[PDB]
């Protein structure tokens, strides 16, 4: 059970990245690339941008 | 200021090669 909080608003540049919103918290989030995540939004994968997003749990 | 300009993305493509 994992989830992340997002800073502020982002939009990915990307098909497999996606953008989320403030209050909009996320479940599924680990730590894949150095630079980048990859999280779970109600059954959709995709990139969390680390410079934007941050991993709570 | 009183405002601040949002930070800049990662590098996705680009990378060092140390530590």
């Amino acid at each position: 059970g994992i989830t992340a909080v997002a800073l502020y608003d982002y939009q990915a540049a990307g098909d497999d990245e996606i953008s989320f919103d403030p209050d909009d918290i996320i479940t599924n989030i680990e730590m894949i690339d150095d630079g980048w995540w990859r999280g779970v939004c109600k059954g959709r994968y995709g990139l969390f941008p680390a410079n934007y997003v941050e991993l709570r749990q | 200021q009183r405002n601040r300009m949002p930070p800049p993305r990662p590098d996705v493509g680009s990378k060092p090669d140390s530590i």
